[PDB]
C-alpha cells in the first residue's frame, strides 16, 4: 500500500467540505461548478476551481489548473514530478472528463475520489472509461473512490443548467 | 500524390449508403465504346471512382442490354430528359433512351462485405479524392510547417511533434507549435500549446470556445488528452499525418465522430504521411 495515499484518505471528509467549498467558490463566479484538491501526505498541494469562462479558455477544468498548482509546489520545493504525483490522491466535486481522465494517466496519478457521475463529458465510466482503460502508452491507470458527497455536489450542476438557459 | 482520407464514426464506416444518380439505356449497343467517351467526360464524376460507368443487364431468356451511368442527381430530383442532361454537342446522344433514377453507392467498398452490398445496386470494383488542387496545396504548406516545426523539436531533444493552427477563412497561419513537454511540465505536448497560444491571442469578449472555425494540422494523431482538448475548445476540422498508437482520433477512439459529446468535427489522415511516419507519436 502507498504511504502517503492511506494517509490523505484518512481526512477525506475534511478534503471534501473544502473540494465542495471550492465548487461554490467557482458557481457564483458564473463557472462550472467543480472545485478539487490534491493531497500529498496530509498536505494540500494543489487546490482548482473551474476557471473556464474565466480565461477565455475551455481546457481549464479545476483538475487541469491543480495539476498545474502541484507542478509548481513541485518547482518551488525541487522535488521531481514524477516521485510527488505517484502518491497523491485527488478529490474532485464530479467524475473527471475523458480529457482530465487523460492528464490524471499521464501524470501517473494513483487515486482519485470524485462525488457525483458526470454525463455530458465523463472519463471515469460515465461516457468512456479513460482511467482504467488499456492504453500502454498513455500514462499509468488509476482506480477511483465515487459517490462522495454526491447528492449536494449535483445539486450544484442541476441548478446551473436550469440557471443557463430557462 | 498523398491523399486525405476521412476518418468516421465507429457506425457510419462498415455501411453502404447510396446517392440518386441518373442513368439511361443503350439501345445502339455499338454507341457504347463512343458514348462512355463523350459522357464520362462531361460528368467524369470525380467523387465517385469505384463506380463502372456500364451495368450490364440479363434478361430471363438471355437478353443483354446495358444502362450508362450518366451522372449524379441534382437536389430536386425528378425526370430529366436527355436533352436536359447531356449538352450538346459535347454529348452526341443518339444511341440512347430516356433517363431513369438510380441508387448508386456514395463511397468505394472497403471490405468484401460492403463490396457484395454495394455491387447489387450498381456495379463497382475492389482494392476517392477530396479536395480542390489549390487546396491540396493550402494543406501542403500547413502541415509542411508543421513538419518544419516538428523537426526543430527533435533537434532540440523534444517529442518530435509539431502542430499548426490554420483559420480556413483566410489561409492565415494563428498559431506554430510543438510538443514541449519537459519533466517539471509534463503535459505540453504538441496539440495543447497550440491552444494556449489561440486563447491568448484573443480580445476581451471572446467566446470561451477558442477554436471555433479554425483547422489544425498536427503531424501524428492526437493522444486522448489532445483530442478531447480540440472537443472542449470546439476545433472544426483535423488533418495529420501518420496515426499514433493510443490515437483518439482514429486509431482507439473516435472523439470526433460521437453522440455523446457536446461536439463533433471533422478528422482527415493521410495528409503529407511519409515524413510523419518518422515523427514522433502523440503520446
Ligand atoms: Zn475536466
Ligand atoms: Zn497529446
Amino acid at each position: 500500500p502507498d504511504g502517503p495515499c492511506v494517509v490523505s484518505v484518512q481526512e477525506t471528509e475534511k478534503w471534501m467540505e473544502e473540494a465542495m467549498r471550492m465548487a461554490k467558490e467557482a458557481l457564483e463566479n458564473i463557472e462550472v461548478p467543480v472545485g478539487c484538491l490534491m493531497v500529498y501526505n496530509n498536505e494540500v498541494v494543489g487546490k482548482g476551481r473551474n476557471e473556464v469562462n474565466q480565461t477565455k479558455n475551455a481546457t481549464r477544468h479545476a483538475e487541469m489548473v491543480a495539476i498545474d498548482q502541484v507542478l509548481d509546489w513541485c518547482h518551488q520545493h525541487g522535488q521531481s514530478p514524477s516521485t510527488v504525483f505517484e502518491h497523491t490522491v485527488l478529490y474532485v466535486t464530479v467524475e473527471p472528463c475523458i480529457m482530465c481522465a487523460a492528464a490524471l494517466r499521464l501524470m501517473k496519478i494513483p487515486l482519485v475520489v470524485y462525488g457525483c457521475q458526470n454525463e455530458r463529458f465523463g472519463g471515469c465510466g460515465s461516457v468512456l472509461n479513460i482511467a482504467s482503460a488499456d492504453l500502454p502508452n498513455t500514462g499509468r491507470p488509476f482506480q477511483c473512490i465515487p459517490g462522495y458527497r454526491a447528492e449536494e455536489a449535483v445539486e450544484l450542476l442541476k441548478t446551473f443548467y436550469k440557471q443557463e438557459n430557462p | 500524390q498523398w491523399q486525405a482520407l476521412p476518418v468516421l464514426s465507429e457506425q457510419q464506416s462498415g455501411a453502404v449508403e447510396l446517392i440518386l444518380a441518373y442513368a439511361a439505356p443503350v439501345l445502339d449497343k455499338r454507341q457504347t465504346s463512343r458514348l462512355l467517351r463523350e459522357v464520362s467526360a462531361v460528368y467524369p464524376l470525380p467523387a465517385q471512382p469505384h463506380l463502372k460507368r456500364v451495368r450490364p443487364s440479363r434478361s430471363a431468356g438471355g437478353a443483354q442490354s446495358s444502362d450508362l451511368l450518366l451522372c449524379l442527381a441534382g437536389p430536386s430530383a425528378g425526370p430529366r430528359s436527355l436533352a436536359e442532361l447531356l449538352p450538346r454537342p459535347a454529348v452526341d446522344p443518339r444511341g440512347l433512351g430516356t433517363p431513369f433514377l438510380v441508387p448508386v453507392p456514395a463511397r468505394p467498398p472497403l471490405t468484401r462485405s460492403q463490396f457484395e452490398e454495394a455491387r447489387a445496386h450498381w456495379p463497382t470494383s475492389f482494392h476517392g479524392q477530396l479536395f480542390s488542387t489549390q487546396e491540396r496545396a493550402a494543406m501542403q504548406t500547413h502541415m509542411e510547417r508543421a513538419v518544419c516545426a516538428a523537426q526543430r523539436a527533435a533537434a532540440q531533444g523534444l517529442r518530435a511533434v509539431g502542430a499548426v493552427v490554420v483559420d480556413p477563412a483566410s489561409d492565415r497561419v494563428l498559431a506554430t507549435g510543438h510538443d514541449c513537454s519537459s519533466v517539471a511540465s509534463p503535459l505540453l505536448h504538441a496539440v495543447m500549446v497550440c491552444i494556449d497560444l489561440v486563447a491568448q491571442g484573443q480580445g476581451e469578449d471572446s467566446l470561451p470556445y477558442v477554436c471555433t472555425g479554425y483547422d489544425l494540422y498536427v503531424t501524428r494523431e492526437p493522444c486522448v488528452m489532445c483530442a478531447m482538448a480540440l472537443v472542449h475548445a470546439r476545433i472544426q476540422r483535423v488533418f495529420y499525418g501518420a496515426p499514433s498508437p493510443d490515437g483518439a482520433l482514429g486509431t482507439l477512439f473516435r472523439v470526433h465522430a460521437r453522440p455523446d459529446l457536446n461536439h463533433r468535427f471533422q478528422v482527415f489522415r493521410g495528409i503529407l504521411e511519409d515524413q510523419c511516419r518518422q515523427l514522433d507519436p502523440d503520446p
